């Protein structure tokens, strides 16, 4: 009885069901990941990097595509933004984790980087994504420690007074006071994330280089864990 | 400075009329109309598709389709009678968060994070969905876009700028600035020669686009403005700002007119629209519900408590004859 | 109109103390978290320390941690910065920045210049 | 100086034609007396009328 | 056939049967309606638990007939056209219920052990597919006993419907197969399954230590119900078969068996309580929707 417009009508909006279901099941399949860091955390090295590694100047969203063990990863770049990031921030309240890469040897800018991340952690809409913390340029941290013409204890003096922890392992390799300061400000960032965050905010810390080639796996396996975490939920397991 | 001293007197000489000129609350004028009744808004229909969250979206002319825009990339069309999908246009840039319907139909922008405008036609001969044109231009995200014209657009993108763009020529006809934080929503007069701009600085600054200047600002929000819409008569607007509390100006008094705020409500107004009448204010909020409040009285007229998550959106049609809201739950709920 | 005034300051002789006055007007105090903050000549803004809405919770940078003290005061919605035992370092314009939104205590009041909470600072030289 | 457009904008803002509040407010409340019948979402209308 | 009976088959099953029932039924409907909203947010884990929730939903509606049974000692009163159908209904419903718990317990296994792999396995129209599948093997794999027949009475004012405890040998090589591929076999890879389950959360280092021995704890109770609920028939099972196969038609066994046999029968319908509370009821979130939905 209905009318032939109608009846077309009805078979392009199950075409279009069938069309937007099948763009859900690839957009699943695929995870999506925010990356950001300050200006001299180095994150243009980084997607340099992962671009070649594992494949219009108002341009403000730099999308870059790999893949690791057959698992596509959509890593997204803010550009030509304002710094006023209150704002656009909540877009990115559905992304799987942010990798949040961290100068660890600018002191006078790692308080800073404390305060954005610490404000990251507590905002209301990212409560529910894991920060993947990554301590980049490790070697000028380790050449100003040997030359010890920089102190960290004039920007933070708890540094006198803190003791490597017996239970971590030390590199062999590696001297005594350049795992210490690394451990210590490790140790702030772990605390700031376990201050208020607890059973759905996890955040990983983990030491990296801008010359090293590893960061996708550190990157995979962390997805892996943040799926796995989900998974644990949704699949009722609790 | 000389300048610092003679925006100061400027500025208290403003104040000093508007608290002359506002001798008494508004309130007591208008408590002589009769309280309204109760009116209980139900769903009709709701409608499933998306695939992420809704973040913008604008009745047509004819009152039958609304245009959506997700944060997946998608642009779809719902039809109100039917809840059939006429068009699904995917968008090159994920996070879109603008969308608008214009007044004949024939075209539609669109954008996101990224500084470019993004236009389609609907009435495609060979019948493929097309970038019919892309503005480039703006330094921030586009916050909101409002249709006056088929051969020219205006937008507001996050540099704390407005920009009027003729869709012909395809650059910036002209330029609003003087915004000192990010411009959130947009609204135009019935007329669409004035406009009015709401940002992140509680204020919201009149502007007329043949004139390209400031005309008048409305400051008494105490936080970012995160909505605006303009009063069916033209001569007022209502402001939904991050204190939870929703605000009324008029254009040619320049004072508040009535504030609308309980100490139950410590969320922010995402979304404000107003009815074809006026009276009846609708408001979308962060606790996962909508509540109308009377335009005269400030009364709870009803609330809307079927939602699972976040109000982003929320429109009333032309006619008035349902209400249309959008939630971060990929959801839109149809009420009437 | 959110306004928000700064008071006090001036020049004084390393080894002394200041302490200056952030006065609001036209919104609720109480409801926000309070942060000061200094951007010296050449150089960056920098957070120097912050308060909550209620006061029970206060943090301090590491550069001038224990030796500052915030305090606030909801009766005349005024806050507090008393600095002591000043160094040349410190030179600098301190700002007495609100957060955006009440009932949150994450802020970003560090924002270079175009910030709307923020004041018009007090330059302290020493 | 960026300061002089704005002490130029503000020295427009005095020349704006102000009006009664009372004038504003009984064109309101006749807008809004003339117009409340029209409004659905005021006054429901039939079920038989209602597209939905 | 045998001298078979004892003072307890007229109270203890019928009892238990009736429990289960008025158990089942408020918390059967409520597991399903979870099921299919967790099917309408494309959760593969829905389909299977909807899938059992139904089995256990046509056990429950099957079981009022053997109330019937145990009401009035031993005997049918209904056609053999009746208990054709639902002694195929009663006896392979277990093994149904048993085949999707391990199908949901694999499909966990690979949702947690290997969260990024295996993403064409876990969907709606694939969770179908294997249910689908499993459905189909399972009637007409234990159909073999519907192609003969029911009423094997005897003296001592008896009737069987397929509890002819003078069995035949081709009974006791379906038992022995029931046993075996039906019982042991799903309770071997849901055990798999869920070890693997444990260990991926074991590695873990984010989980914490309560959630970790949460799922711990779920995972051991979920195992050890399946062995409280169906070990004592099967051992019972396959104790009969083994006696057959060895000494056909001596009927010495059952005279000793008798009232455990029933007991045993009755005990394992307790486990289509267990299932839809282990299931639905014990999760906060699932708990939580299915209390508001009754609040509304
Ligand atoms: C008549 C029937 C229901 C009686 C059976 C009782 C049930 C509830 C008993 C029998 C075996 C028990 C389990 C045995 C071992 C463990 C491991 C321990 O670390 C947590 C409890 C847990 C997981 C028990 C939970 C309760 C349990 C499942
Ligand atoms: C989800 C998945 O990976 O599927 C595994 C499952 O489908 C295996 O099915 P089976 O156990 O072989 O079914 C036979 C049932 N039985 C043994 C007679 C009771
Ligand atoms: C359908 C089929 O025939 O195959 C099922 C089988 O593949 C399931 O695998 P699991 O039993 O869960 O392996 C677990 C191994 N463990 C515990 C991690 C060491």
């Amino acid at each position: 009885t209905l009318s032939a417009e109608d009846k077309a009508a009805v078979e392009r909006s199950k075409m279009i069901e069938k069309q937007l279901q099948k763009d859900k099941q690839v957009y699943r399949r695929t995870l999506r990941l925010l990356l950001l860091g300050a200006d001299n955390s180095g994150k243009s090295t980084i997607v340099k990097q992962m671009r070649i590694y594992h494949v219009v100047k108002t341009s403000g969203i730099f999308e870059t595509k790999f893949q690791v063990d057959k698992v596509n990863f959509h890593m997204f770049d803010v550009g030509a933004q304002r710094d006023e990031r209150r704002k656009w921030i909540q877009c990115f309240n559905d992304v799987t984790a942010i990798i949040f890469v961290v100068d660890s040897s600018d002191y006078n800018r790692l308080q800073e980087a404390l305060n954005d991340f610490k404000s990251i952690w507590n905002n209301r809409w990212l409560r529910t994504i894991s920060v993947i913390l990554f301590l980049n340029k490790q070697d000028l941290l380790a050449e100003k420690v040997l030359a010890g013409k920089s102190k960290i204890e004039d920007y933070f003096p708890e540094f006198a007074r803190y003791t490597t922890p017996e239970d971590a392992t030390p590199e062999p390799g590696e001297d005594p006071r350049v795992t210490r300061a690394k451990y210590f400000i490790r140790k702030e960032f772990v605390d700031i994330s376990t201050a208020s965050g607890d059973g759905r905010h996890i955040c990983y810390p983990h030491f990296t280089c801008s010359v090293d080639t590893e960061n996708a796996r550190r990157i995979f396996n962390d997805c892996k864990d943040i799926i796995l975490q989900m998974n644990l939920r949704e699949y009722n397991l609790v | 400075d000389q300048l610092r001293q003679e925006a100061e007197q400027l500025k208290n000489q403003i104040r000093d009329a508007r608290k002359a000129c506002a001798d008494a609350t508004l309130s007591q004028i208008t408590n002589n109309i009769d309280p309204v009744g109760r009116i209980q808004m139900r769903t009709r229909r709701t409608l499933r598709g998306h695939l992420a969250k809704i973040y913008a979206m604008h009745w047509g002319t004819d009152s039958r389709l609304l245009v959506s825009a997700s944060q997946d990339g998608k642009l779809i069309i719902w039809d109100s009678y039917t809840t059939n999908k006429v068009h699904a246009i995917p968008l090159r840039s994920s996070w879109v968060m603008t969308c608008a319907y214009a007044p004949s139909g024939n075209y539609v922008a669109c954008g996101g994070l990224d500084n470019i405008c993004s236009i389609y036609n609907l009435k495609t001969r060979e019948g493929n969905v097309r970038v019919s044109r892309e503005l480039a231009g703006h330094t921030g995200y586009l916050s909101c876009c409002r249709f006056l014209d088929d051969n020219q657009i205006v937008t507001s993108s996050g540099d704390t700028t407005c920009a009027l763009w003729d869709i012909e020529t395809g650059q910036q006809t002209t330029t609003f600035t003087g915004h000192t934080g990010d411009v959130m929503s947009l609204s135009l007069a019935p007329d669409t020669r004035l406009f009015v701009s709401g940002a992140c600085d509680a204020s919201a600054k009149l502007w007329d686009v043949r004139e390209g200047m400031c005309r008048q600002t409305f400051t008494g929000h105490e936080s970012d403005i995160n909505a605006i819409c303009f009063f069916p008569n033209g001569n007022a607007f209502a402001t939904g700002s991050d204190d939870a509390t929703c605000r009324l100006f008029d254009l040619r008094a320049d004072q508040e007119l009535m504030t609308y705020s309980h100490d139950n409500i410590i969320c922010g107004i995402t979304s404000v629209s107003f009815s074809k009448s006026g009276r009846l204010l609708l408001a979308g909020y962060d606790d996962f519900n909508c509540n109308v409040w009377d335009a005269l009285k400030a009364d709870r007229a009803g609330v809307l408590a079927g939602h699972d998550n976040r109000v982003s959106c929320l429109g009333v049609t032309d006619d008035g004859m349902a209400v249309a809201t959008g939630s971060w739950d990929s959801f839109l709920k149809i009420w009437n | 109109q959110v306004q928000l005034q700064e008071s006090g300051g001036g020049l004084v002789q390393p080894g002394g103390s200041l302490r200056l006055s952030c006065a609001a007007s036209g919104f609720t105090f109480s409801n926000y978290k309070m942060n000061w903050v200094r951007q010296a000549p050449g150089k960056g803004l920098e957070w120097v320390s912050d308060i909550s809405q209620s006061g029970a919770s206060i943090s301090y940078t590491g550069s001038v941690k224990g030796r500052f003290t915030i305090s606030r005061d909801n009766a005349k919605n005024t806050l507090y910065l008393q600095m002591n035992s000043l160094k040349p370092e410190d030179t600098a314009v301190y700002y007495c920045a609100r957060c955006p939104a009440p009932f949150t205590r994450d802020c970003f009041d560090v924002t270079s210049t175009t910030y709307a909470y923020r004041g018009q600072g007090t330059q302290v030289t020493v | 100086a960026q300061a002089r457009k704005l002490v130029e904008q503000l020295k427009m803002e005095a020349n704006i034609d102000r009006i009664k509040v009372s004038k504003a407010a009984a064109d309101l409340m006749a807008y809004c007396e003339a117009h409340a019948k029209e409004d659905p979402l005021l006054t429901p209308v039939p079920a038989s009328e209602n597209p939905f | 056939g045998c001298h078979v009976d004892s003072r307890v088959d007229h109270l203890f099953p019928p009892s238990l049967y009736i429990f289960v029932i008025g158990v089942g039924l408020p918390t059967n409907c409520l597991a399903l309606w979870a099921a299919y909203r967790q099917v309408q947010q494309r959760n593969e884990l829905g389909v299977y638990l909807m899938n059992l929730s139904i089995a256990d939903l046509l056990y429950i509606c099957t079981l009022p007939l053997w109330v019937d049974y145990f009401l009035h000692h031993d005997n049918w009163i209904h056609g053999p056209g009746s208990c054709k159908l639902f002694g195929f209904i009663f006896y392979t419903n277990i093994y149904i219920s048993i085949a999707f718990l391990c199908c949901i317990s694999v499909d966990r296994y690979l949702a947690v052990a290997h969260p990024l792999r295996f993403a064409r396995l876990r969907r709606v129209k694939t969770a179908v597919a294997v249910s689908s599948v499993v459905w189909a093997t399972e009637l007409g794999a234990n159909s073999a006993p519907l192609f003969h027949d029911e009423l094997f009475r005897d003296r001592y004012n008896h009737t069987f419907c397929f509890e002819k405890f003078p069995m035949e040998g081709w009974v006791a090589w379906m038992n022995l197969y029931r046993v075996f591929v039906g019982f042991l076999f799903p309770w071997a890879l849901m055990l798999l399954s869920y070890r693997g389950i444990l260990r991926a959360v074991r590695g873990s280092v984010s989980t914490e230590r309560q959630e970790k021995a949460k799922i711990k704890r779920l995972a051991l109770s979920l195992i050890a119900i399946v062995l409280v609920c169906f070990a004592p028939y099967h051992v019972l099972l396959l104790s009969r078969s083994a006696i057959y196969l060895g000494r056909p038609w001596d009927c010495g066994f059952e005279e000793r068996v008798f009232s455990a046999y029933h007991s045993s029968l009755a005990f394992t319908s307790l486990n289509c309580v267990a299932d839809p509370i282990l299931y639905c009821l014990v999760n906060e979130g699932a708990r939580s929707d299915v209390a508001k939905a009754l609040h509304n």
